[PDB]
């Protein structure tokens, strides 16, 4: 589950090689369907994204 | 050389004790509202692409 209320079971452990890798090496660790959002609105899952990949990249802790 | 009922009183005083107001001020807060978060001055971007 998330902070935010959006619990789901664990369906599959995907292959770290046929995970989608981003541009600059990376690989997700958990991939999260985006169909969770329109129905039930979380939009603090979109936010906490945000701010806390700005928080690892600048070391910071937001609030 | 007992005592009897004498003439109905005229008026009646009541006394309580008060204090008074003072001037409105209204200071709502020592540090007041609510401080908005904010960007960390410069930064600079923290990682770099390959090549």
């Amino acid at each position: 589950a998330s902070r935010h209320g959006q619990k789901g079971i664990l369906s599959r452990l995907w292959p770290a090689e046929d995970m989608p890798f981003t541009e600059s090496g990376m690989v997700p660790d958990i991939l999260f369907n985006p169909h969770g959002f329109p129905s039930r609105m979380t939009i603090g899952m979109l936010i906490e994204s945000m701010a806390g990949k700005s928080a690892a990249l600048h070391g910071l802790c937001h609030d | 050389g007992g005592l009897t009922c004498a003439s109905a009183p005229q008026g009646t005083l009541r006394i309580l004790e008060g204090p008074q107001q003072s001037l409105s001020g209204s200071p709502l807060q020592p540090i007041p509202a609510s401080p908005p978060p904010q960007i960390p001055p410069g930064l600079r971007p923290r990682f770099c692409a390959f090549g």
